[PDB]
């Protein structure tokens, strides 16, 4: 779930 | 050592286009799909923005997932507001450089009762002569607008954030030559304006909810407000949002 935004916070920038 | 409204000043995110071809004709089916694929990439850059405010990546993840989530309404109109009462006055909204809604494009099928309620963002921030430095304390506030029901995991680190960028709007405020009787009213008046973005925020996501759902409209969402939009509809539905107010 979430997938997207949860990467974009979690990798560098 | 450099203000807090001065990290948020350097943070502000690059402008967008649109990629809106005009020599082809208009239409509010064309119209609502590139605002659309403007916002998925608008709400990219939100999540950049957001991981560089002061205090944010010191909140729990699911934390920084949540409140991007509760607010990415909230934290759009309130930026096409500012670029539209910057860019171009009065009944203008600046989505893009390349993407104007002007008066021609307003009389199109539903456009007015869809862009009315952004109309007015826009026309407040004229009213209330906003500064640049109050508009971003107000930007960051909207991040920090609404938590779950059962509160937030770093609920505590949290509501010290809130308390921190509420003073740096004070701070904004009091730049403006005047007397404690008129930074009282201006901080009351600018925390209403807040508080009414719950409001402007709900019709859009009627609107938005609608289009989501209803497959035969032919309207497409990228990934990324497809993703808000699934996570927040149960949300609205079950009663888990808790709006944050500054009045009533
Ligand atoms: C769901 C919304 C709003 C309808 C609504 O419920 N209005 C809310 C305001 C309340 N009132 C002021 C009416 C009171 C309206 C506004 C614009 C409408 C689309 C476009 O036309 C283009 C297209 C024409 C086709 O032929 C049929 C499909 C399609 C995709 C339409 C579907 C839908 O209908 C839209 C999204
Ligand atoms: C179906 C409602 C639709 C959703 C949307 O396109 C969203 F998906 F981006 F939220 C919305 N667009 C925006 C709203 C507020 C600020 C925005 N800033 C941007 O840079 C890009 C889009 C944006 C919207 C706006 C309208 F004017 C409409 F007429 C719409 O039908 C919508």
């Amino acid at each position: 779930e979430n997938a997207l935004l949860r990467y974009l916070l979690d990798k560098d920038d | 050592t450099p203000t807090l409204v001065s990290l948020l000043e350097v943070i502000e995110p690059e402008v967008l286009y649109a990629g809106y071809d005009s020599s082809v004709p208009d239409s509010t089916w064309r119209i609502m799909t590139t605002l659309n694929m403007l916002g998925g990439r608008q709400m990219i850059a939100a999540v950049k923005w957001a991981k560089a405010i002061p205090g944010f990546r010191n909140l729990h993840l699911d934390d920084q997932m949540t409140l991007l989530q509760y607010s990415w309404m909230s934290l759009m109109a309130f930026a096409l507001g500012w670029r539209s009462y910057r860019q171009s006055s009065a009944n203008l909204l600046c989505f893009a450089p390349d993407l104007i809604i002007n008066e021609q494009r307003m009389t199109l099928p539903d456009m007015y009762d869809q862009c009315k309620h952004m109309l007015y963002v826009s026309s407040e921030l004229h009213r209330l002569q906003v500064s640049y430095e109050e508009y971003l304390c107000m930007k960051t506030l909207l991040l920090l607008s609404s938590v779950p029901k059962d509160g937030l995991k770093s609920q505590e680190l949290f509501d010290e954030i809130r308390m921190t960028y509420i003073k740096e709007l004070g701070k904004a405020i009091v730049k403006r030559e005047g007397n404690s009787s008129q930074n009282w009213q201006r901080f009351y008046q600018l925390t209403k304006l807040l508080d009414s973005m719950h409001e402007v925020v709900e019709n859009l996501l009627n609107y938005c909810f609608q289009t989501f759902l209803d497959k035969t409209m032919s309207i497409e969402f990228p990934e990324m407000l497809a993703e808000i939009i699934t996570n927040q509809i149960p949300k609205y539905s079950n009663g888990n949002i808790k709006k944050l107010l500054f009045h009533q």
